[PDB]
């Protein structure tokens, strides 16, 4: 600044936003209209860009509202559109109204989630389905589906092709006895006439994202196939080939009881999410929501778990109370043992009000280790993120002895030198790693034996071992999570 | 009647890189000012975002009254402002983080504009519109400092029960 | 050599508080016969009546006499500077301190320097097989 | 073959760094986030690195 201030001079960059480091990936399909370059990441800034860049309706756009109404503030997004098959059939749906209207009253919908819920008022009594099916011109435009609007009947077609357009149970929730009176003699059949077809199945994430570190990665999508693939390349992501990247993935598997437990496969680089055959929401908006809540939006500590109805609690999603629990809890059980992570409403209310899913257990979908025995060690999803912490820790502490002089064999350091030999080198760690205990690890069951540090001299045999060079084995434990009492109830009548 | 009855309204707020950015050999840095929202057909319209952020800009970028020194000021520039005269709730306009003087070493003056960054931002919690306030400093050598500030918002609509504290009065701002 | 008593490796790493400045692990030689002493039990007991004891907190002290480095200033060995010191004996163990911060310094002729350090903790590396976790 | 600065530029301000800001005690390596750093030369961020790891 000039011609004002006495000593500083204050400067501050544009960029409102700060907090880098919790980047959350988003994929999935969208429409023709969309602008945006397919197979190509591009970032997201906020709500009134959207539409235009992903289309009207698309699957990608439905997705990422719910992602920034969870996330206000303190997490990056990044989309990844993709484009449907190259023949894609699309779901279509009816809704068939019949009866003439004889009395003043009001209908009101309720289809795949509480935003594009809609209440229009009965003309007047002796009103028929012609008049009716006025519906149409209320739905709103982002409802994924279109509505045509035929002769006495209003047909849904998927904006989208592909086996995503495949999930519905309306809620018609206004008919007999209603204060609001029921318009008398209206009546509302549901069926389905076609179902999708195609899904895309993209092998090309070592090209697109070949090089960028992603906390949390979102898929909308229900192929099989195109989630295996994404599990795949997540492990690419851990492997000991080169410098890893790290993350985790978020699917989401529909069916019956017979049909998710065969969709899971040993796999600590997933967490899928099992949902009922019936389930009111559309299934990828709770995916995304879970998602995005877990997506550092709340975890920037690597040891908080997304669980209970105070943190595990899905706010963003609405839907009316069901008959039956869904999920009977003799099924309940064999999920949670099997590696699922199961959801359920909130707050006990009666059949047919609001309430909110929360999320019961946050456990990945790992059983067993490369050697085939059974352990829970990568079972919370906890684990996963606590492993890339000390991961990234232990490496900066260790940097401090990059470019120093180090003696081996003749272990007396001459006055004034600056270096160190392994003893020492070994001390210092030690140090480090007791100080973590209730940070990062749990007490080491023996300090002395979980910690080696061996020169590169005394494992490769005469004259082919490099100068400078060590290796660092080291055993730790997550910080314990419970413990279980048994209890030993003893009245006694007598005294003394 | 809907639940949309809360019917406060925003006013104009200031707001960072409203004019652009002034670019100089030693850097680039922003030049905040109020922002023209334009419609399709013409009539234009300031922009009403941010509203904490905006207040924050205010108190940090506006001299405060100044010490007595026993030599005198000047008449133009004591610093302050006049219309400080009428307000009830016992404090006054404007920082003085801009009246440190170059005392001791470097890292001495630093930690200093630190507690009076402190001391003025402070300000917000009593007006209610934020919760917690604290400022993060880190000195590296000779030319290159750095400052982050952050402010705690809330909600516009209540979701927690049992608080330790209290609920911040004019949060309809909801920042 | 392992029943030999006596010290093997002396480290130091001062830390200036006034400007920030660091400086690596020197090494250093020691003045006389005398050893360093160590005290790395935090909580300290009083005797009451009838075998009862007192608990109070005390802290965890070092004794460190060693030569005075010529290219570092006199002042840093006294309490005008963070130290972290690491000692290794001839047998094998090895103590280490950090944050440590020097107390009641005395005169020192410009050679000798006994340095009283006080920490949060003292970690031990015993030799191979240890018997305690 | 797809690097985004002059050739001729970042092999300058290497051996200036190495040749005397740095290297008048030749212990001293050039490597590293630290001492390796060509603070002068200024390039746009990208996810294709150049070169594959097995290359590098």
């Amino acid at each position: 600044a000039l011609s004002d201030g006495f000593v500083r001079l204050c400067i501050d960059p544009s960029l409102n936003f700060f907090g880098e480091g919790c980047k959350i990936l988003v994929e999935g399909q969208i429409t023709d209209d969309a602008t945006a370059a397919e197979n190509v990441v591009t970032c997201v800034n906020s709500e009134l860009d959207l539409v235009e860049r992903f289309g009207q309706g698309s699957v990608l756009t439905e997705s990422l509202r719910k992602v920034f109404c969870m996330c206000k503030s303190g997490v990056s997004v990044y989309a990844l559109p993709r484009a449907d098959a190259a023949a894609a059939v699309s779901a279509v749906y009816t809704l068939t109204v019949t009866g003439t209207a004889l009395t003043d009253g009001r209908v009101q919908l309720y289809m795949g989630e509480a935003e594009y819920s809609l209440d229009i008022g009965v003309d007047e009594g002796d009103t028929p389905t012609q008049i009716a099916a006025k519906i149409v011109a209320a739905i709103s435009p982002d409802f994924p589906y279109e509505a045509t609007a035929a002769a006495g009947v209003i047909t849904l077609t998927a904006r989208n092709g592909g086996t995503i357009g495949n999930h519905l149970s309306v809620i018609y929730t206004n008919l007999g006895s209603c204060t609001s009176v029921t318009p008398e003699g209206v009546t509302v059949a549901f069926a389905q006439t076609t179902p999708g077809s195609v899904n895309p199945e993209p092998n090309d994430y070592a090209s697109v994202v070949n090089e960028c570190c992603f906390a949390v990665y979102v898929l909308s999508s229900d192929d099989t196939d195109w989630q295996e693939n994404l599990r795949d390349w997540i492990r690419s992501a851990w492997d000991c080939s080169k410098p890893q990247c790290f993350g985790h993935g978020y699917v989401f598997n529909k069916g019956t009881l017979g049909q998710v437990l065969a969709d899971g496969d040993n796999s600590a680089e997933l967490s899928r999410l099992a949902l009922p055959t019936t389930y009111p929401v559309l299934p990828y908006l709770t995916n995304a929501a879970y998602g995005a809540l877990s997506a550092c939006s709340t975890c920037e500590n690597p040891e908080l778990n997304v669980q209970g109805q105070t943190y595990g609690l899905l706010s963003c999603i609405n839907m009316p109370e069901s008959c039956t629990p869904g999920w009977e809890f003799t099924e309940v059980t064999q999920l949670q043992n099997n590696g699922f992570v199961v959801s359920g409403p909130a707050t006990t209310s009666g059949q047919g009000n609001f309430t909110s899913p929360y999320i019961y257990n946050d456990v990945t979908n790992y059983l067993r280790d490369e050697k085939n025995r059974p352990n829970a060690t990568f079972r919370d999803a906890s684990s996963r993120r606590l492993a890339a912490a000390t991961g990234v820790a232990l490496a900066t502490f260790l940097q401090q002895f990059n470019g120093l002089a180090v003696f081996t064999k003749n272990t007396n350091i001459k006055t004034g030198i600056i270096g160190t030999n392994l003893r020492l080198m070994l001390g210092k760690i030690r140090k480090w790693a007791s100080d973590n205990v209730g940070v990062l690890f749990s007490e080491f069951d023996n300090i002395n034996e979980d910690i080696q540090l061996v020169s590169d001299f005394d494992v490769q045999p005469k004259c082919v071992g490099q100068p400078g060079v060590f290796h660092l084995n080291m055993r730790y434990r997550p910080p314990v999570r419970g413990a279980r009492i048994n209890v030993n109830l003893v009245p006694a009548l007598f005294d003394n | 009647n809907f639940e949309t009855a809360d019917r406060r309204k925003r006013f104009w707020t200031t707001q960072v890189a409203a004019c652009g950015q002034s670019s100089d050999d030693c850097g680039d840095c922003a030049r905040p000012g109020l922002q023209l929202l334009c419609n399709g057909e013409g009539r234009i319209t300031i922009a009403t975002d941010n509203y904490v952020a905006g207040l924050a800009l205010n108190i940090l970028l506006t001299d405060a009254s100044k010490a007595d020194t026993g030599c005198g000021w000047t008449p133009g520039n004591r610093g302050g402002f006049w219309g400080d005269s009428f307000r009830s709730d016992n404090m006054r306009s404007g920082s003085k983080i801009r009246q440190v003087t170059a005392r001791g070493s470097m890292r001495e003056t630093v930690a200093l504009i630190r507690a009076y960054a402190i001391d003025d931002l402070k300000k917000l919690v009593a007006y209610g519109v934020a919760k917690s306030v604290d400022v993060d400093l880190t000195y590296q050598g000779s030319n290159k400092i750095d400052m982050t500030i952050m402010i705690q918002g809330v909600d516009g609509n209540e979701s927690r029960v049992g608080l330790t504290g209290e609920r911040i009065a004019n949060a309809w701002v909801w920042s | 050599c392992n029943k030999q008593n006596g010290v093997k490796n002396i480290l130091i790493t001062f830390t200036h508080c006034d400007t920030g400045e660091v400086i690596g692990p020197i090494s250093h030689e020691q003045p006389d016969d005398t050893l360093p002493t160590y005290k790395t039990c935090a909580w300290t007991n009083t005797a009451l009546t009838n075998g009862a004891v007192m608990r109070s907190a005390s802290n965890a002290t070092m004794t460190l006499p060693v030569v005075r480095d010529p290219r570092v200033p006199l002042a840093w060995y006294q309490g005008c500077a963070q130290i972290d010191a690491q000692v290794e004996k001839f047998d094998g163990t090895v103590m280490t301190l950090t944050e440590g911060a020097v107390t009641e310094p005395e005169e020192s002729d410009g050679r000798a320097v006994t340095m009283t350090i006080i920490a949060a903790e003292i970690d031990e590396l015993l030799p191979p097989g240890s018997l305690a976790a």
